[PDB]
């Protein structure tokens, strides 16, 4: 399962098409898959993070 | 500074000095990692946990970094006289001076040390450990640790410092007599207010890695880069950075 | 390592530690030659036994 | 931040001890202008590759 | 750049026709008009309040 969605208030840092926005709450916390593209997906949680579950 | 002690004819002129009042801000700088409060007590091998110390050293790493930035923009950034810190229409009372891979060169035996910085506030240390804040208890058990800065360096001396070299050693007439000593010439000819010396003795050159072999080569060896000669050999003691580029 | 000091920009980029973890394994590197004991016993100049 | 590298150790094969020994062991290179490598680096020669 | 933003859905007192109500207008932490006016429509916020960097 999504042991932690990392998104509530917080949002992370998308680098995407050579712009690194901040949005969509892609917050995530496990070691399923792409582990080392998630230093780059949480690169950037600015704001307060709420941790709840998705049960995925 | 005052004027120069002119010739007594018949009265005495009262003159005046003037006043270059220099302004500089402050700029805040901070470094964080939020961190698992479980996991740092969930370790065997002493490990995760030195990561928020570390913060420690990441501070202590900082003042050479924004001093060395500060150095970079040097050529960009302005100094008190209103132009660039190296520029070559450096504005003087009665005419204009000019100063202008990464190079530089200053002194350091003068009262003042170019590129000032500015500790304005030590290296506190600031935590996140456990009923001190929200993000543990109405929230994950994560925990931020982060190291506070209120520092900034300073443009102090426009009119003794020089860059912008084609920094070379070779023919002793062309490259190094031309560029380097010519360097050497131009900042011990400052003159300031009334025409008198600034009394400047370059004795500092710093460049980045790229450039280190190259600055012992024209400040060490006796011959310059073809056996003719080394005018520059013990005049000015070059310390590698590689901070700046 | 932890994280260069960027700036203020009023709020906190919050980073997280990077594990680097390496793993690598161990061989075997065995070797040797056949002799026979007739041939090192029997062998006068003695050459044949510094194995 | 760098990282604060100090090469000072040069492995070459023996073919290149000769060359490596002049970039660092002699104060010209190969035409009497200067060698600015000299006591530099400490070169170790070895055999066991190439 | 402009420092001073308010992204969370925050509350602040931006008064329209005899009333102030919940609105989020300028939300700077920088002025150089209508200060007088930004004073009563930049009450600071009654709600939580996150900056970011518009850079506008």
């Amino acid at each position: 399962e999504v042991e932690g969605v990392f998104v509530r208030a917080t949002v992370e840092r998308r680098c995407r098409a050579g712009f690194c926005f901040d949005k969509e709450g892609q917050g995530f916390a496990d070691g399923v898959l792409s582990d080392e593209q998630l230093e780059a997906l949480e690169s950037d949680p600015l704001l307060k993070v709420e941790r709840c579950t998705f049960s995925g | 500074q005052f004027p120069k002690l002119r010739e007594w004819i018949g009265q005495r002129v009262i003159k005046d000095m003037a006043a270059q009042g220099y302004q500089i801000t402050n700029k805040l700088f901070e470094s964080t990692v939020g961190v698992k409060r479980t996991d740092i007590e969930d370790d065997n091998l002493g490990v995760y946990g030195p990561l928020m110390q570390e913060m420690g050293r990441a501070a202590g790493a900082h003042p050479d970094e924004l001093v060395f930035a500060l150095l970079k923009a040097g050529n960009a950034n302005l100094c008190y006289d209103g132009q660039n810190f190296f520029d070559t229409d450096h504005p003087v009372y009665p005419n204009v001076d000019g100063t202008g891979f990464a190079p530089a060169a200053d002194p350091g035996a003068a009262w003042y040390l170019l590129d000032t910085s500015r500790s304005l506030k030590p290296l506190i240390y600031q935590e996140r450990m456990k009923p001190s804040f929200t993000s543990m208890t109405k929230e994950d058990d994560e925990q931020v640790f982060m190291a506070d800065e209120y520092r900034y360096g300073v443009r102090s001396r426009c009119n003794v410092g020089f860059g912008f070299w084609q920094l070379a050693a070779m023919s002793t007439e062309e490259l190094n007599q031309v560029n380097f000593e010519k360097v050497y010439d131009a900042m011990r000819n400052q003159k300031a207010d009334g025409g008198r010396p600034l009394d400047i003795r370059p004795n500092l050159l710093v460049v980045p890695t790229t450039l280190r072999s190259k600055a012992k080569e024209v400040v060490g060896v006796q011959r310059l880069a073809n056996g003719a000669d080394n005018p520059n050999f013990e005049l000015v003691q070059v310390l590698d950075t590689a901070w700046l580029n």
